[PDB]
RNA sequence: UGGCACCUCGAUGUCGGCUCGUCGCAUCCUGGGGCUGUAGUCGGUCCCAAGGGUUGGGCUGUUCGCCCAUUAAAGCGGCACGCGAGCUGGGUUCAGAACGUCGUGAGACAGUUCGGUCCCUAUCCGUCGCGGGCGCAGGAAAUUUGAGAGGAGCUGUCCUUAGUACGAGAGGACCGGGAUGGACACACCGCUGGUGUACCAGUUGUUCCGCCAGGAGCAUCGCUGGGUAGCUAUGUGUGGCAGGGAUAAACGCUGAAAGCAUCUAAGCGUGAAGCCCCCCUCAAGAUGAGAUUUCCCAUUUCUUCGGAAAGUAAGAUCCCUGAAAGAUGAUCAGGUAGAUAGGUUUGGAGUGGAAGUGUAGCGAUACAUGGAGCGGACAAAUACUAAUCGAUCGAGGACUUAACC
């Protein structure tokens, strides 16, 4: 923690990003900026961590798309996310979820408040 | 992992040069009149910086 | 080829245009002044002397105040000399600020590096171990010393000791924002040291 | 960083324990120089949570001053312990100054293995 | 990271089930390979009546990984399983459909028809 | 492979591996060139070159070898077949037992098979780091030159030039430009991860705080789920980029000896990953002890001149608070002319919704007060506590000559 720092990266902050805590569905709309095309995606899932402070927090969002579980990690505060929303407000007692990596479907459920 | 040749006088007593102790960093208490230890408590007159303890 | 001295304060990343995401290092640099000009004619080569951070008037003694009040300003904590720079620039006594740099310029760190004590030889010389199980007994030792014909063991025979704390350099070294009223300068990568350590920012030699 | 005593976790805590315990009933003990010093901070963090006055503060408080009874009064014969004397006449004696309820003395070496022993008083 | 040694699912119609690595390809002392590096790789376990048979030596790229890649723009990515697609001497899959998701790294190392059979690339 | 028997039998430990390497050139790769049965691609042989490189496995105690899969390449040798007061003992080479064979027999076979104690606190030199003393013709604080010496010199693939030059076709370029890697090295913790025994939470058994509630001790930190600062790689940033001088092999110009010719005799020009430079680090004990800027000045007494001691100046240290440093010294930040350490008040990471009370439920339990409570090492203010008071060391600058002070 330095104020210095701080200071220098308080520009670059998002301030569009919602309120989000570990163990709810979140779609993201990532872009993919491809050699000469630019096109959004959707990437859906729950966020199972979300660490660090300032500028340099991430999150991570954990899916299963066809049967493989796929995580991937964004940096909370970037620019290739258009927009992020929050569908569902799960209920959970820890704040990493990482327990989540070893259930299968009908298992890895999560309740809402 | 044993002496081959045993040591002379003139090599132990160079070797003995550093072997000494150093004098304390002593000096007067004001009220005492006599030696203490600088940033100690004089244990005669039992005061510390003009005051008794 | 301009140069400055400054202060590492930590390291954090930047956002770019395109939307990349890059590691800089912060690094303040106010308060340096202009205060020996070394010419070939007086002492054989040139050189540009530069104090970098004042300290209080206690803490100096008078043949350093006599030294800086040869020029203005006051008592300094960190002298440094830069070669290979003009000299028809820097007036004695005016002071350099971080503008001397635009982004995209590449520059050259040089600092003193972290310190480790005393510190094995699988760590200070990244050797390795034997093995650590099928009866073996020896596991972080040194080696072999060499051949029985010298009667003795040869030079540059490496060995534990003090590790850290020699100076270094990193060349090519890639400036991405410059701030002129905070006094900063964000510089893509690390640079040798602890935080609040001396670093020296000069152009790149090649 | 802390400081290790030459103990181990489990009973370095219980050292600090019996330490922190003895200087607010005695108020005035002898102890070397290692030792003062690390008990230094935690008397005087239980000084702070005893200037708090609070229930909440007085469990955090008693879940690390040993159980001892520091006198007996005739109010009747009901005993008085180390908590109460430190939520009761410590902690009220303080409540004008802010920090620093501790001082520390140098004393000088000891006779059997001259350690350096130091008197540490809360004034 | 994968090194010789290391067994990883196919993911292909091929005959191959399980493949063993054998080496890594691109460089004398080269011991780790990642999403887009082609390994030579033994068969383990093969389904009956399949194309490629228990026994063969064959080389195949690597489609997921547990640890996957980094972005330029500082995101990651990570799968649950190693898997592999085997390949002919030019870049194109022997068998004629894909399981499972891709990563997009296969796009930059002209993977083109392994992409564009693949059921989804992330 | 042998011959001899000169040192060692009052002991010179003997095979393969492991760790660490270092030299030679009779060069495996990369660099330069001559000849070619050199059309081109791919090659062969020789000359100059030791600067850096020169794999991972199956079988065997194996060196060696055969095989699988790669690579620019998977060089040959010396150093007590380098290296056991550095490591392992699978093999050789003790005592047990068994097979084949030999012997009447005890036993034997460098035929085979199973099992079989590897001791030592480093004195001197040597090697790697760190201090004290004196020297450098006055005493000090900083900034530096560089004689010398170490480090690093590795290399692939793709695109374009161009289907161009070449060639009947088949096939298919040198030179040049661009992109991106393999192995290695240095630094660092913003990112991905590891650890994190004075951080947060769940939980089993039992004992304790008089009881409930709330907590504490022991059980590997009792176990389990996370994790701050520091330390880290498998993570990130960067490097071997472009070049200069003189040359080796070789190719030439001008040119006589020898009216021609001739690369040589006098004289010039090209020419290598190699030599000396460029790049990084150490470096004035470099007794040849160097240089620049600034500070203090010329005191008092004893002497046979020579010289001696004794208060100091600029300055430093003893002592004390520490960490960005550290085995101990040392180095750095400070000592009231104060933010050096602890405390206190605000914060941050991390954990995840404290105690008390209330409501719902017969009960386990759930909800609210409330992103609550806790919060080692991280940040900023604050003199509240400890750096109080003192003491010690430390210069008056030899002689000769020259310009001239
Ligand atoms: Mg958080
Ligand atoms: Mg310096
Ligand atoms: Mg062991
Ligand atoms: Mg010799
Ligand atoms: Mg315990
Ligand atoms: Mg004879
Ligand atoms: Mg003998
Ligand atoms: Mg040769
Ligand atoms: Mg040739
Ligand atoms: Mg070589
Ligand atoms: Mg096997
Ligand atoms: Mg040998
Ligand atoms: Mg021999
Ligand atoms: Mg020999
Ligand atoms: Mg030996
Ligand atoms: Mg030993
Ligand atoms: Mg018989
Ligand atoms: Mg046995
Ligand atoms: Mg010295
Ligand atoms: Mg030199
Ligand atoms: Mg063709
Ligand atoms: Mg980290
Ligand atoms: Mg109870
Ligand atoms: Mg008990
Ligand atoms: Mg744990
Ligand atoms: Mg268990
Ligand atoms: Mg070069
Ligand atoms: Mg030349
Ligand atoms: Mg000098
Ligand atoms: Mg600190
Ligand atoms: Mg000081
Ligand atoms: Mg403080
Ligand atoms: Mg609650
Ligand atoms: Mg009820
Ligand atoms: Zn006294």
């Amino acid at each position: 923690m330095n104020k210095l720092i701080d200071e220098i990266t308080k520009s670059q902050l998002n301030p569009d990003v919602p309120s989000f805590r570990p163990g709810d569905t979140v779609r993201v709309h990532a872009k993919v900026v491809e050699g000469t095309r630019e096109r959004i995606q959707l990437f859906e899932g729950v966020v199972i961590k979300r660490r660090g402070a300032g500028i340099s927090e991430t999150f991570t969002v954990r899916k299963i798309s066809n049967g493989v579980g796929v995580e991937r990690t964004f940096p909370v505060h970037t620019p290739r996310i258009a927009k992020l929303e929050v569908i569902r407000r799960g209920k959970v007692r820890r704040a990493k979820l990482y327990y989540l990596r070893n259930l299968r479907g009908k298992a890895a459920r999560i309740k809402e408040i | 992992a044993v002496p081959f040749r045993r040591t002379s006088k003139a090599k132990k007593r160079k070797r003995r040069t550093h072997v000494k102790l150093q004098l304390p960093g002593m000096n007067e208490c004001s009220n005492c009149g006599e030696y203490r230890l600088s940033h100690h408590v004089c244990p005669e007159c039992g005061q510390y910086d003009g005051k008794d303890v | 080829t301009k140069g400055i001295l400054g202060r590492k304060v930590g390291m954090t990343q930047v956002f770019t245009e395109n939307g990349e995401l890059i590691p800089v290092t912060v690094i303040e640099a106010a308060q340096n002044v202009v205060l020996q000009k070394k010419t070939v004619e007086t002492d054989g080569y040139e050189a540009v002397q530069i104090g970098f951070e004042d300290k209080r008037a206690k803490l100096s003694n008078k043949p350093e105040q006599g030294h800086v009040a040869k020029a203005d300003t006051t008592p300094k904590r960190f002298i440094r000399e830069f070669r290979d720079v003009n000299l028809d620039e820097y007036e004695i006594g005016a002071e350099v600020k971080v503008d001397v740099f635009a982004e995209g310029d590449i520059i050259d760190a040089t600092g003193v590096s972290k310190g480790k004590g005393f510190q094995g030889v699988i760590k200070r010389h990244g050797q390795s171990r034997g093995p650590m199980a099928h009866g073996s007994r020896y596991h972080r030792r040194p080696g072999s010393m060499g051949p029985v014909a010298p009667n003795r063991v040869f030079k540059n025979k490496l060995l534990p000791g003090r590790m850290g704390g020699e100076q270094i350099t990193i060349q090519n070294l890639e400036i991405v924002k410059v701030d002129v009223e905070k006094n900063v300068l964000l510089v893509k990568g690390n640079v040798p040291g602890a935080k609040k350590a001396l670093v020296q920012i000069k152009t790149a030699t090649k | 960083g802390y400081r290790k005593l030459g103990r181990t976790s489990s009973q370095r805590k219980a050292l600090l324990r019996d330490l922190a315990t003895d200087l607010i009933v005695h108020e005035r003990i002898e102890t070397t120089e290692a030792r003062a010093k690390e008990i230094r901070k935690v008397v005087e963090k239980l000084i702070t949570s005893g200037k708090k006055g609070d229930l909440h503060a007085r469990r955090q408080a008693a879940a690390f001053i040993r159980h001892e009874v520091v006198e007996v009064v005739q109010v009747k014969n009901r005993p008085v312990y180390a908590l109460q004397k430190l939520f009761d006449d410590v902690a009220p004696r303080y409540a004008e100054r802010q920090g620093g309820y501790t001082r520390i003395l140098k004393k000088g070496p000891r006779r059997g293995d001259g350690a350096p022993m130091v008197i540490i008083e809360l004034v | 990271m994968i090194q010789q040694e290391s067994r990883m699912k196919v993911a292909d119609n091929s005959g191959a089930r399980e493949v063993l690595t054998i080496k890594v390809l691109g460089g004398s002392g080269r011991k780790t390979a990642n999403i887009g590096d082609v390994v030579v790789c033994t068969v383990k376990q093969a389904t009956p009546g399949g194309v490629v048979k228990k026994g063969e030596v064959v080389k195949a790229v690597i489609v997921r990984t547990k640890s996957g890649a980094r972005r330029q723009d500082g995101s990651y990515i990570k799968f649950d399983e190693n898997a592999c697609v085997i390949i002919r001497d030019d870049k194109s899959p022997r068998g004629t459909r894909i399981f499972g998701p891709v990563a997009r790294e296969l796009r930059e190392n002209n993977f083109m028809k392994i992409v564009s059979l693949a059921p989804e690339v992330l």
